[PDB]
């Protein structure tokens, strides 16, 4: 999870849970999901609900994840409730997914050093020397210019 | 329903998917292709956004004095007859000298009079500066806009000037001898020197992105949850209206109902 | 990897960074005291540049 910072994890999963339970208030207020079950023989004038808080809480958290329940909304109203969610779920992974691949090819790159000649270069970490060591000797009277470079 | 296809149409975009698919051959074409306009735009989406993403880590200014000497965006200089310029020409040294010859080329920019003048232009412009690890103090520490980068590159001093054979230079820095140690040197400097509040200059947010860079994101869902409802209840005034008896005493017991159930 | 590796590409935009590059040639009109100035330049990259 190092790509988004924590604050993102709370501020989604609360989110999530927040978005779950305004679904379940919409669909209480919710005209057409009511749906009288089993209508292939209407005996009795009996609709039960759908969209239970155990259910609209699942639908979030499993849509979120990239998957997509079976209880698609089945009325106008609550049905912009998931598009939105959807469009907030969409984003958040791919985006997920780029970081991830910006942090390992960071790393792939940058090349650590393996000899003398990258630190002909580089100044920010130092070199090292006792001098008339006899290899201090060496490099000052040297004569070739990644030798005589560091010399100096 | 102009509702159904058009469910189904939103509904694809985001790779979610309704259970109304076309069980029928000619209005399933529509799907086949239907859904290849998201998956390659989706797909689309995400690679171009880890183009931008990444090229940012790809690069960082923080460092100096090799960081600043591999870039050429930010421009370098000196002060008009600087000492700085004098040691940093024939420098001889790994990095500077390919520093100098940057410097060296656009040579009509880089030059300033005084240290003011470059002061002005830092303040103008994206404009690294390179002078003497004293007076950079002063004005970070006063004005709450520059800061220094880097460490130390040299190791020079201030001094005072003397001909040859000047029976006051030995007389004289005896004279600065004692001065120093008696720490009256570092009280003068302290009362001239003593600076202003300034910054932290620690602003890492602990991570990579963060809310500030995609949190605009939440913002998008907070506009269409609250809209929502509105409409929720405005279909179901309707719905009150559908039935042509505009009292709602019998919806606030089919409210009480949906409690109980 | 297409679109990063094109993004990260750069133009020439400076004759140092005409210098590093050896594969895009340079050039001068001959003796038109245009690379004349080539020939007592000071500076390493027209120096360079020069040879």
């Amino acid at each position: 999870l190092n790509p988004l910072s924590p604050d993102i994890w709370m501020y989604v999963l609360l989110a999530c849970l927040g978005v779950s339970c305004v679904l379940f208030v919409i669909a209480r207020f919710s005209p057409y999901e009511w749906y009288n079950p089993h209508p292939c023989n209407p005996d009795s004038d009996v609709v039960e609900n759908n969209f239970t808080l155990l259910n609209s809480f699942w639908f979030g958290v499993g849509a979120l994840m990239q998957q997509g329940s079976e209880l698609m909304p089945k009325a106008l109203s609550t049905r912009i409730v998931g598009g939105i969610w959807w469009f907030f779920t969409l984003i958040i992974i791919s985006s997920y997914t780029a970081n991830l691949a910006a942090f390992l090819t960071v790393e792939r790159m940058e090349s650590p050093i393996d000899s003398a000649d990258d630190l002909a270069k580089q100044t920010k970490i130092e070199y090292g020397a006792v001098e008339d060591g006899a290899t201090m000797t060496f490099f000052k009277k040297s004569k070739i210019s990644t030798y005589d470079k560091m010399w100096a | 329903t102009l509702l159904n296809s058009f469910w189904f149409g939103v509904g694809a975009l985001m790779q979610q998917g309704s259970e109304l698919m076309p069980k029928a051959l000619s209005t399933r074409i529509v799907g086949g292709i239907w859904w290849f306009f998201t998956l390659i735009i989706i797909s689309s989406y995400t690679a171009n956004l880890a183009a931008f993403l990444t090229v940012e880590r790809m690069e960082s200014p923080i460092d100096s004095a090799d960081d600043l000497a591999k870039q050429t965006k930010i421009e370098y200089g000196a002060v008009e007859d600087g000492a700085t310029m004098t040691f940093f020409k024939k420098s001889k040294i790994s990095t500077y000298d390919k520093m100098w010859a940057f410097m060296s080329s656009r040579r009509q920019s880089v030059l300033v009079k005084s240290n003011e003048e470059g002061i002005q232009r830092v303040l103008t412009s994206d404009y690294a500066f390179l002078m003497e690890s004293t007076t950079i103090e002063f004005v970070t520490q006063r004005n709450c806009n520059l800061t220094q980068i880097g460490g130390l590159i040299d190791s020079k001093g201030y001094g005072v000037g003397t001909p040859m054979g000047s029976p006051y230079r030995d007389k004289i820095t005896i004279a600065i001898l004692q001065l120093q140690e008696e720490g009256k040197l570092h009280m003068m400097k302290e009362k001239w020197w003593r600076g202003n509040g300034c910054p932290e200059e620690e602003s890492k947010e602990a991570s990579a992105l963060g809310v500030q860079n995609i949190g605009g994101i939440f913002i998008v869902l907070a506009a269409g949850l609250v809209l929502s409802v509105f409409v929720a209840v405005g279909e179901f005034l309707y719905k009150s209206k559908k039935n042509a008896q505009l009292e709602k005493r019998s919806f606030c017991s089919a409210m009480v109902e949906e409690l109980r159930m």
